[PDB]
């Protein structure tokens, strides 16, 4: 997803 | 070309080994190709876009990443030091707000605004989605970048930061997308990265060094950092004319370096994209 660099997808 | 001293992931897109430093790509550089970052926005006046970089859709009040995850990820793509496609064309759709989060409804939206946007965009080698979010299962958000996949987009998505099967997480679940897991610095799957059959590639997702908001830059980790390094060697790739939007994820899972992680669970792929470039 968002946020501050992180990543996602779940 | 030669980027000497590159970022570890970009090094590591172009070797066959790990702990190399240098980055190997064509000089070509994915020029006539777009990226469409879905997310929290892109910082477009970031001079390592120079000019590349476009707001082309918000579902907010402003345009802007004030979150700076899009741009980081923007960055991989395609800035001019942390970028795998460093002369490709980048179009942001904020689809996330400045906390990094939004609904299924506006995502699913976002995506099939791309569908239609690409059309009249001038990007003569192909268009490529990455998509650096996610969350629990959702059939619409799974249908949606079936849909998207099947416009002729090269879809990537992030296989999810939990460390379990990415078989019950949105977008990554969707069989046809470009599902990505990240891995790190010596080889081994991250420690967060999801697995599953439904994986078909895995990028460097650990300390990744990119583009943040303010001109700046910042290194974070996530299968976020992973999805668009795969997002960026697909426009590089196609601009190259080695591959196409529906073939795409195909190619570069059968060009993979196989065999190299370690850490793997049982059913998931062993491949790591690699750009296939020796001097
Ligand atoms: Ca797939
Ligand atoms: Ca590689």
């Amino acid at each position: 997803v968002a946020q501050g660099g992180a990543a996602g997808l779940a | 070309a030669a980027q000497t001293n590159a970022p570890w992931g970009l090094a590591r897109i172009s070797s066959t080994s790990p702990g190399t430093s240098t980055y190997y790509y064509d000089e070509s550089a994915g020029q006539g190709s777009c990226v469409y970052v879905i997310d929290t926005g892109i910082e477009a006046s970031h001079p390592e876009f120079e000019g590349r970089a476009q707001m082309v859709k918000t579902y907010y009040y402003s345009s802007r990443d004030g979150n700076g995850h899009g741009t980081h990820c923007a960055g991989t793509v395609g800035s001019r030091t942390y970028g795998v496609a460093k002369k490709t064309q980048l179009f942001g759709v904020k689809v996330l707000d400045d906390n990094g989060s939004g609904q299924y409804s506006t995502i699913i939206a976002g995506m099939d605004f791309v569908a239609s946007d690409k059309n009249n965009r001038n990007c003569p080698k192909g268009v490529v989605a990455s998509l650096s979010l996610g969350g629990g299962y959702s059939s619409s958000v799974n249908s949606a970048a079936a849909r998207l996949q099947s416009s002729g987009v090269m879809v990537a998505v992030a296989a999810g930061n939990n460390n379990a099967d990415a078989r019950n997480y949105s977008p990554a679940s969707e069989p046809s997308v470009c599902t990505v897991g990240a891995s790190d610095r010596y080889d081994r799957r991250s420690s967060f990265s999801n697995y599953g059959s439904v994986l078909d590639i895995f990028g460097p997702g650990t300390s990744i060094l990119s583009t943040w908001i303010g001109g700046s830059t910042r290194s974070i980790s996530g299968t976020s950092m992973a999805t668009p390094h795969v997002a960026g060697l697909a426009a590089y790739l196609m601009t190259l004319g080695k591959t196409t939007a529906a073939s795409a994820c195909r190619y570069i899972a059968d060009t993979a370096n196989k065999g190299d992680l370690s850490n793997i669970p049982f059913g998931t792929v062993n491949l790591l994209a690699y750009n296939n470039y020796q001097a």
